[PDB]
């Protein structure tokens, strides 16, 4: 019926353009990675 | 785990290319491993690396 | 024949022999001697 | 004339200390190395090499927020979820650099195309994994204190090696931030 429908909506925008959102940014994760690394 | 997961890719990639490329037969499998050549050998060689 | 693969093979042969040189300290010889098992007793006087 | 000496527990020369710094050392010289086999440049061995803290972060989270501690099963438990995490990163990096070079370009607009067709594996690989380690994390509080120690260190380190490695930091920044911006 449409169980495949759930993650297909999660794939586009909610994942694909979401990634295109932080590749548009990048900057915040130069230190957030270091927050994860030095946090661990 | 690992063993199930190294096999999951080649099983899925054929199910993936049939839904995408449209071509149904053995030749669909064929080309899948064209993008999983070093992603089988190299990954194993760096699995063993740890 | 591309380079990046071979230039890693050299590193394997580099590190394998570099870990095998850790047989330090390595002895001069090579055992030549046909085995010598000695029995000794002392009866004083 | 009272001179000290050490015996049984006094190792001798073993433990985790003086073992781990030479454990992960050659677990790094080779991890970087064969990540150039069919891969080549100084780029890709950062497109995967640095996805390792995404695994570890949850493993200590599972250890610290539970009471469990860094033993052998957590040691090898940390080691499985690091190459298994790689087998997802190095797998999408494969899909990425095969969408470029061997195919036809994709600085940003094929990295997406690569990460548009394999989230099946990268998630169901993890989904079958998480649940496979679930009979280990608990299920038995009497059968073993080993399955708990081996399992919690995996799936705790796995959930973050899945969710933070599906879209967050290293991933994508692996082929974008860790290849170009400079060279």
């Amino acid at each position: 019926f449409g169980w495949f429908n759930r993650m297909f909506e999660k794939s586009t925008h909610h994942y694909t353009d979401s990634v295109g959102g932080i590749l548009r940014s990048t900057g915040r994760y130069l230190v957030l990675y270091l927050i994860i690394v030095v946090g661990m | 785990g690992l063993l199930v997961d190294d096999a999951i890719v080649v099983v899925e990639n054929v199910e993936r290319v049939m839904a995408e490329e449209g071509l149904p037969p053995k030749e669909a499998t064929r080309k899948s491993m064209g993008q999983i050549q070093g992603a089988l050998v190299g990954i194993a060689m760096v699995l063993s690396a740890v | 024949d591309r380079p990046i693969f071979a230039w890693v093979i050299a590193i394997i042969i580099m590190l394998a022999g570099g870990l095998a040189i850790l047989k330090l300290p390595v002895a001069q010889y090579p055992t030549i001697a046909p085995p010598a098992v000695t029995i000794s007793a002392s009866y004083p006087g | 004339g009272v001179g000290y000496d050490w015996t049984g527990m006094s190792y001798q020369e073993r433990l985790s200390g003086n073992q781990a710094p030479s454990l992960y050392a050659i677990s790094l010289i080779v991890v970087f190395l064969c990540l150039a086999a069919l891969y080549e440049s100084w780029s890709i061995p950062f497109s995967v090499m640095l996805v390792v803290p995404l695994g570890v972060i949850g493993a200590l989270l599972a250890a610290t927020f539970r009471g469990l501690t860094n033993d052998v099963y957590f040691q090898v438990g940390l080691l499985t979820t690091i190459g298994l995490s790689a087998a997802n990163a190095i797998l999408i990096v494969e899909f990425a650099k095969d969408l470029m070079d061997k195919e036809g370009k994709g600085l940003i607009e094929a990295t997406l195309d690569a990460v548009r067709m394999r989230l099946r594996p990268i998630l169901m690989t993890s989904l079958a994994f998480i649940l496979g380690v679930m009979p280990l994390v608990i299920s038995t509080g009497a059968g073993s204190g080993a399955q708990n120690a081996v399992g919690t260190g995996v799936m705790g380190g796995m959930v973050t090696a899945t969710v933070l490695a599906i879209f967050f930091v290293p991933v994508f920044f692996v082929v974008v931030r860790r290849r170009f911006s400079r060279k």
